[PDB]
């Protein structure tokens, strides 16, 4: 929900650190708009100052947002075009949408998302590994099941067992969140533990 | 100890301003040691840590009552700043 994340980590490479250290040091070594013009325009341009869209901006707006989605992109992202291209026009005082503001808009989204959308903390080679790790466990529930006949077994020891037989090493939350996923599609019991294949 | 607390009295007083050639080499110190930042403890060099190297070398001017900073005096603040990072290794 947030419109603009920006990323204001950087590493050191000399160039303007000298300048940053040397202004830094002249409020020492010595003693634009102003601060309450900034405020009066502010508060003329919020509520004297009514921007429109036009009709034409439109097509500029919706081929800029095929080219974003076929690149990564959500209508959120558009809703923000449209009102930063709003607050350009405000900005402005122009009282009208033109076609400079939403490719600036654009321009600045872009920006934004270089840093299918990949949200809610997932990446799509956890959302696979997931169901492979799945697999892997219904795979070694069926070995559990040709071993043994009861197949509830402890959670320290089948997970190290699928650890260690299946693929390189994940975390063990991984395993028991497929697990879950699992009880979910209730292919998998659980108590506790015990986890019981069906 | 009744010596210290007239003199560091007077040390406050004194304020001390200092030049600019000791500010250019103050720059390239703090350059080697964003440098040292590039090379475990994780600690950086930061501006802050600048600034706190600005307050070290004119409290050592405030000590020998002294007009300006001497170049020394930055280079065995920046020493002092060095056995602070030898304290984050041990």
């Amino acid at each position: 929900r947030f419109d603009l994340v920006y990323l204001v980590l950087d590493k050191v490479d000399e160039k303007n650190d000298r300048e940053l250290a040397k202004h830094l040091t002249n409020l020492y070594l010595e003693d634009v708009l102003p601060v309450e013009f900034l405020t009066m325009y502010i508060s003329y341009a919020k509520e004297h100052i009514h921007p429109i869209i036009t009709e034409a901006a439109k097509t500029e707006l919706v081929r800029a947002y095929v080219g974003m989605r076929k690149m990564t992109a959500t209508t959120r992202q558009l809703e923000s075009m449209i009102r930063l291209a709003e607050a350009h026009a405000k900005m402005k005082l122009k009282n009208v949408v033109e076609l400079e503001d939403v490719q600036e808009a654009v321009r600045l989204i872009r920006s934004a998302i270089k840093d299918k959308i990949d949200m809610n903390l997932v990446q799509t080679g956890k959302s696979v590994i997931q169901r492979k790790l799945q697999e892997d466990l219904s795979r070694e529930i069926m070995n559990v099941l040709k071993d043994q006949a009861s197949d509830s077994m402890s959670f320290n020891e089948l997970i190290k067992q699928i650890n260690e037989h299946s693929q390189d090493r994940v975390e063990s939350s991984d395993i028991q969140e497929a697990l879950s996923r699992l009880q979910q599609e209730d292919k998998v019991i659980v108590l506790g533990g015990v986890r019981r294949s069906v | 100890p009744s010596k210290m607390r007239e003199y560091i009295a007077y040390a406050k007083t004194k304020r001390p301003v200092m030049s600019e050639a000791v500010n250019d080499y103050v720059v390239q110190a703090y350059i080697r040691l964003r440098q040292d930042s590039k090379r475990f403890s994780f600690g950086q060099a930061t501006p802050r840590t600048l600034l706190g190297i600005i307050r070290l070398s004119q409290a050592l001017a405030k000590l020998r009552l002294a007009d300006m900073v001497d170049i020394d005096d930055v280079e065995e603040a920046l020493r002092l700043v060095r056995v602070s990072k030898e304290s984050l290794y041990q």
